[PDB]
Formats: C-alpha cells, sequence, structure tokens
DNA sequence: CGCCGCGTCAGACTCGTAGGAATCTAAACCCTCCCCTTAGGGGAGGGTCAAGGC
DNA sequence: GCCTTGACCCTCCCCTAAGGGGAGGGTTTAGATTGTGTGCAGTCTGACGCGGCG
C-alpha cells in the first residue's frame, strides 16, 4: 500500500466513520439500554435452577425510606407467586404464561444500569446451559468411533422430537446396513442421555424451550454489544485529540492512543443519556484517567509508586514559582519552609528522580569508546587471596596433627573444619557420651597447648590482617 | 572461614565495624604538598582544619 | 536554560582549552573547522575539499 | 453515613473507630461486601456517647465491654472507688 | 528478452585525554499491613565456674 | 588424670494499653471539546543482484 507506518495505517482505517449528532448518540444509547433489558426479560420465566431474586432482596438485608425499600419488592413477587402457578397447564409454553411473564417484563423495564449483580444471575444459567451442550457432545464422541451415519436426519429429529429413543426407529426405515452395525455400545449413548435426562429432572423442563428462548436471549446480548461497538467506533477522534498533549513523557504516540481507547470503552459503558449532558463531557474524564494512570505505571525503568510521583510533581511545581520569584534556585531549606515537611524528607525525595544512563554513551572525541568499556567486575577474588587461603588451610592441617586424634576430632567438630557443618556441645557429646562440661574442659586443654610458642609461630604468620 | 575462625579462637583477636577507604599517593609519584581545600555541606559540622 | 547550557557544555565545537603555551592558546582561539553540526563528516569528505 | 463524616459527627479519629471495630466494641451497621467500606447510623452515635461517658471514669476497654454487654455487675464500680481513693493518697 | 531503478553491503592498526549526561502537572476519599510508643517479664537455647567421686 | 553435680550467666526474640504514622494499593470525577508535528533530516561512492516495465 506504499506505506509501512502504523500511525498512518491507523489514522486511515479510523477515518471511515462519521461523527454523530446529539440525537444520534441518544437513540444509540436508547437501544444499548433496551437490549440489556430484553435479556433481563428473557431470564424471567426460567425454572428455579436460576439464582432468581426470591431472597436477593433478603441477601443484601440516594437514601430511600426503609418502608419504601421493603414494600415495592412485594409487588413483583406478590404477582409472581400466583402467576407461575400455571407452569403445569398445557405443557411448558402456555400462552397465559407468556402474557403474564411479559407483564412481569412490563414491570422489569423500570430499571437501568447496575453492577455485575445482573451478570451473576445470567451466569446462573451459564454454568448450567453449556453443561447441557457439552453432555450431548459426549454421546457423539461415543457414536462416531463405532458407526458412520448421516448427521442431518439424526440431529434434525434429535432437535425435533426429544420424547424418547423412538426416533432411533427412524434410522432403520431406509433399510441400509448401517442401521444396527452398532454393537454393544448403545447403552453408553443411553448412559449419557440418561444422565442428561436426570439433569432434565432437576430442571423439570425440556431442552427445546430453554434453548428456544435462549435463541432470543442471545439476540439482546448481541444487540447491546453491536450498539456499544458503534458507539465506541464513532468517537476515536476524541481520544486522538486528547492524547496529543501527553507526548514526550516516556511513552510513544500509539501507546497513548491505545491507552485512551480502554478508557473510552468504559465511558461508553457508564453513560446515562437521561441526565441531559453530552457524551464528550462525561467521556473526557475516563480518557484522561486511563492515560494518566498508564504514564505513572510504565515509562520508567525503575518504577516509582503513585504517591511518590505526586510528591515529586508538587515539589517541582513549588520550585518553579520560587525560581521565578527569587531569581535563583532555592536551597532545600527554602523548599522545606514552604512545603512544610521535615528537611530530611526533602533531602530524601531529591535522589529518586534519576533515570539510568545507557552503556552505549560515547565518551570521547571518537565514537568507538563507550561508557560500558570502563566498568569493572567487583565480585572476583584476587589470586593472592586464593593462594593465602590454600596455604593457611595446609598450615592448619599440619598443626592439627601434633595432638591426639580423639582430641583433634573434637576441634574438627567444634569449628566445622573439613565437615559440612558446625556442631554444638551436646550433639558432639552425643557420640562421646561425655558430659556437657568435659567437652569445654578438653577444648580449654587444646587451645591452651596450641598457643605454646613451640607451635604458634607457624600460624601467627597469617594473622596480620 | 572455619580455619580463620579457629585462628581467631587461638590468638583471640577480633575485627571491628569499619573499613579503611583512605586517599593515598599513586605509585611512582613523589611530591610536595602545597595546598589543601575543604568543601562542606550546609548543615554539617565544620572541622578544625576548615 | 536547557537549550543554552547543552550548547555551551556538550557541543562538538565547544572544546577543552589547550594550555601548554601562550602560543598554544593563541592558536586554539583562531582555529577554523569544517566538522560539526551542519558540516562534513570525517569518513564522507573527499579529496577535493 | 461513611466513616469520614461520622468521624466529624462524633469528633473522634478514624484509627479509633478501626480499633473499636477490631476489639468488638462498636460494630458498624453495614459493611460493603467488595469494597469493605463502613457505614454508620444514629444509634451508633447514641452508643458512642455511652462509651465516652463510661471512659470518662477511668475504666479500661475490657471493663467497658463487660459493663455494656453483660449484666449490671455493680461490684466493679465500688472496687474502682478504692483504686481511686488509694491513688489520691499515693 | 533488455534496460533501468532501487536496495544492500563494504571502506588499516596500536596508543593518549576528557566532567557529566539536559523541557515534560490531578485530586478526594477509602482499605490493609507493618512498626512504634514505658519499663521491664518470660522463656529458649547455649555456654561457663567451682567442687568432688574414681 | 576421666568424669559427674549444682550453680550461675549471656544473648535473642516476643509481650504488655490504646492507639499513631506511614507505605502502597483500590475507586470515581456529568457545561463542551472529535485527524500528529519537529520552527524534523534531507548529506558518500562503487559494485552487485533482482524485479518491473517496455
Ligand atoms: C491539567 C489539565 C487537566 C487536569 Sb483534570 C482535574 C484536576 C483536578 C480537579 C478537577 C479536574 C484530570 C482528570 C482526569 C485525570 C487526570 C486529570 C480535567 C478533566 C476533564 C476536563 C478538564 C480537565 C489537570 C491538570
Amino acid at each position: 500500500g506504499r506505506t509501512t507506518d502504523p500511525v498512518r495505517m491507523y489514522m486511515r482505517e479510523m477515518g471511515t466513520v462519521e461523527l454523530l449528532t446529539r440525537e444520534g448518540e441518544i437513540d444509540i444509547a436508547k437501544r444499548i439500554e433496551d437490549g440489556i433489558n430484553q435479556v433481563q426479560c428473557s431470564v424471567a420465566e426460567y425454572p428455579e435452577a436460576i439464582t432468581y431474586l426470591l431472597e436477593q432482596y433478603d441477601r443484601v438485608e440516594n437514601s430511600i425510606d426503609p418502608e419504601l425499600a421493603r414494600e415495592k419488592f412485594a409487588e413483583l413477587r406478590a404477582q409472581y407467586v400466583v402467576t407461575r402457578d400455571t407452569i403445569k397447564a398445557k405443557g411448558r409454553s402456555h400462552a397465559t404464561a407468556q402474557e403474564e411473564i411479559l407483564k412481569l417484563s412490563e414491570v422489569f423495564k423500570q430499571f437501568r444500569l447496575v453492577p455485575k449483580q445482573f451478570d451473576y444471575l445470567v451466569n446462573s444459567m451459564r454454568v448450567m446451559m453449556d453443561r447441557v451442550r457439552t453432555q450431548e457432545r459426549l454421546i457423539m464422541k461415543l457414536c462416531v468411533e463405532q458407526c458412520k451415519m448421516p448427521k442431518k436426519n439424526f440431529i434434525t429429529l434429535f432437535t425435533g422430537n426429544e420424547t424418547s429413543d423412538t426416533w432411533f426407529n427412524a434410522a432403520i426405515a431406509m433399510n441400509k446396513p448401517w442401521s444396527e452395525k452398532l454393537h454393544d455400545v448403545s447403552e453408553e449413548v443411553h448412559r449419557a442421555l440418561q444422565k442428561l435426562q436426570q439433569i432434565e429432572e432437576e430442571t423439570g423442563l425440556t431442552i427445546e424451550q430453554v434453548k428456544d428462548i435462549n435463541r432470543r436471549m442471545s439476540i439482546g446480548e448481541a444487540k447491546a454489544r453491536r450498539a456499544k461497538k458503534e458507539m465506541v467506533e464513532a468517537n476515536l477522534r476524541l481520544v486522538i485529540s486528547i492524547a496529543k498533549k501527553y507526548t514526550n513523557r516516556g511513552l510513544q504516540f500509539l501507546d497513548l492512543i491505545q491507552e485512551g481507547n480502554i478508557g473510552l470503552m468504559k465511558a461508553v459503558d457508564k453513560f446515562e443519556y437521561r441526565r441531559g449532558y453530552k457524551f464528550s463531557t462525561y467521556a473526557t474524564w475516563w480518557i484522561r484517567q486511563a492515560i494518566t494512570r498508564s504514564i505513572a505505571d510504565q515509562a520508567r525503568t525503575i518504577r516509582i509508586p503513585v504517591h511518590m510521583i505526586e510528591t515529586i510533581n508538587k515539589l517541582n511545581r513549588i520550585s518553579r514559582q520560587m525560581l521565578q520569584e527569587m531569581g535563583r534556585e532555592p536551597t532545600p531549606e527554602e523548599l522545606a519552609e514552604r512545603m512544610l515537611m521535615p528537611e530530611d524528607k526533602i533531602r530524601k525525595v531529591l535522589k529518586i528522580a534519576k533515570e539510568p544512563i545507557s552503556m552505549e554513551t560515547p565518551i570521547g572525541d571518537d565514537e568507538d569508546s563507550h561508557l560500558g568499556d570502563f566498568i569493572e567486575d567487583t565480585t572476583l577474588e584476587l589470586p593472592l587471596d586464593s593462594a593465602t587461603t590454600e596455604s593457611l588451610r595446609a598450615a592448619t592441617h599440619d598443626v592439627l596433627a601434633g595432638l591426639t586424634a580423639r582430641e583433634a576430632k573434637v576441634l574438627r567438630m567444634r569449628f566445622g573444619i573439613d565437615m559440612n557443618t558446625d556442631y554444638t556441645l551436646e550433639e558432639v557429646g552425643k557420640q562421646f557420651d561425655v558430659t556437657r562440661e568435659r567437652i569445654r574442659q578438653i577444648e580449654a586443654k587444646a587451645l591452651r597447648k596450641l598457643r605454646h610458642p613451640s607451635r604458634s609461630e607457624v600460624l601467627r604468620s597469617f594473622l596480620d590482617d | 572461614t572455619p580455619e580463620e575462625k579457629l585462628l581467631r579462637a587461638i590468638f583471640g583477636e577480633k575485627a571491628s565495624d569499619v573499613k579503611d577507604s583512605s586517599l593515598r599517593v599513586p605509585n611512582g609519584v613523589s611530591g610536595t604538598v602545597i595546598d589543601v581545600q575543604v568543601f562542606t555541606r550546609d548543615g554539617v559540622e565544620k572541622d578544625k582544619r576548615a | 536554560s536547557a537549550a543554552v547550557k547543552e550548547f555551551f557544555g556538550s557541543s562538538q565545537l565547544s572544546q577543552f582549552m589547550d594550555q601548554n603555551n601562550p602560543l598554544s592558546e593563541i592558536t586554539h582561539k583562531r582555529r577554523i573547522s569544517a566538522l560539526g553540526p551542519g558540516g562534513l563528516t570525517r569518513e564522507r569528505a573527499g579529496f577535493e575539499v | 453515613s461513611q466513616i469520614g463524616l461520622f468521624s466529624k459527627i462524633c469528633r473522634v479519629t478514624i484509627k479509633t473507630l478501626h480499633y473499636y471495630n477490631k476489639i468488638g466494641l462498636l460494630v458498624p451497621a453495614y459493611i460493603n461486601p467488595d469494597n469493605g467500606y463502613r457505614f454508620y447510623t444514629s444509634d451508633q452515635l447514641m452508643k458512642f456517647h455511652q462509651i465516652a461517658s463510661l471512659r470518662q471514669l477511668g475504666f479500661t476497654i475490657t471493663e467497658i465491654v463487660t459493663l455494656t454487654q453483660d449484666e449490671n455487675s455493680c461490684h466493679i464500680i465500688e472496687r474502682r472507688r478504692l483504686e481511686i481513693q488509694k491513688q489520691i493518697r499515693d
């Protein structure tokens, strides 16, 4: 396309959308709102396996009268306890049921945007619906291994009848030998189908009404999603016009844009058109919040917490005006007196605001000598020290041979020489069954002999450290 | 080290909390001192020589 | 202040003075250079210049 | 009412309210499940008045607790009247 | 087939010195965890000081 | 000489009542505002290989 720049590639794919007018955003928000309540409608007459609000009003048990908070919850359930008495009559799809449960929907429409409370009721069937799905997958991974059979008669009448296994009698009807080529495995089909039939027991309702109105419940959750998408896609110029005042502060342009878009996606989710204000006035807050939060979390090699960021910024703002006013830079005393903090903290803050230098920094007249060439390894031992360590080990091994073997084993155990660990008196006397005190006696013996001048001046040579 | 621990046990000497970081003349150089200057921070005790 | 002190302290034409002689300084203050910002590069100058 | 406004109704610090909740002396009315915020009501103030009234006589926290929830237990008060009568002498 | 445009790769060795490293705005509220405050108590684990039994 | 007592002693960690001070982390904020910007860098010559168009 004759270009490889991704900022132009973005600003080009972003310009194929039109800006909205004051009525466009209102009637987009209206359908965003009514799809999410069409869903809440569809959740209404699902069986008691849902987490329905019977005692959610009691689970929790603008400051509204307690008598108002206790009473208006009695309207809905006062009609609901008598309404779904008709769950039995004429199957599961009775028309009085649709009429009065969409009258419960007439009641339901009153409400508007809410936290994940509503979410946790539709999840009430998530954990239950896909379950059903996956179980009828199991039957299939138990049929295809043994026999091959055309799927569009079987699964079609599977969708249709759901009364009993009598639809398998529709498999032999065409009189081809693939009818009962299956042998000794159909009880596994009956296994999984029977377990989902006891799932049907706990639900009490057949699958082709639950999935039937889930087909229309999925219409609301998609029709809200699509309107949210085209409410987001029409406002990207706002993000791009805000995020151009945060440049040269540690992030690149497209990073700031992709941080602003995640805030716009929340301003779209929290909007309320009834309050009468435009969309820009509410969205700018979330856009700026996202960009500001990402500048303080990224964009430093060594990360500083947010409270220290605000302290640094405040001290910069004070020193600017004191420099404009005095004509000089103020000493930390003149900053402590006005910032009203203890001077040691003002001295502590002033060290934390420096970014590490690159190891490729050219140092000299040329550019073949770098800063990283003159950096020395500090954790190495000098060879004079290695030789000294080995010579001292040999000298000690020679002096430890003069005195008794049993009387040197105790020194080896007591100072840990040639062993994996140091030991204590009682655990050494464990193997000697000698008293707590005799060990100390023989140690004061050995250490008294070992400094007699017939022996000491070979080891004394080392202690000039 | 264990061996150096036994050395300290025998001859009784102990080290201390501070290390020597003094400024020295580099090798090969031999000169006469002609000037000294001391710069100390505001809020620090000035010393006899300063 | 940043733009001024960066020029006076880290430029390529701002140089540590040569101070062996009187003549060393007189000569350092009269030198003319073709390198620097807006000038040639050592590797990419030809024979004719 | 949130903790910051209730702290100005009673003229007491916030760390004091946190401590009293930890001890079990003054428990808020409602605590947010996910945030953890504390909300108070007027009867909390009627009880804080009693707490301060008891605290003005020199009792420590355990006896104030034992005094508020439990039976009258009059033997603790006069027993305090000796610890003051002695203390003055000292 | 042939010419031209355009993109990629290369350009001697060893020594010296030379201080510091360059713009750049959020504010109110809540929570939990960690250490601090007097003047000593209490224990755990590991050492030391005379005295004899043999 | 080769062991057993009964005293003594030391350092290190955790504890007391009623909060105080701070570090480091979470959340929202409703008049409107709808496409970058540096007062850029662009700056060498020679040989070679491949694609795109006549
Ligand atoms: C410079 C420019 C804007 C703000 Sb603000 C703001 C700050 C304090 C009190 C009220 C408003 C802001 C908002 C969210 C995140 C970061 C900063 C602000 C917001 C919208 C419109 C105009 C200004 C601050 C400094």
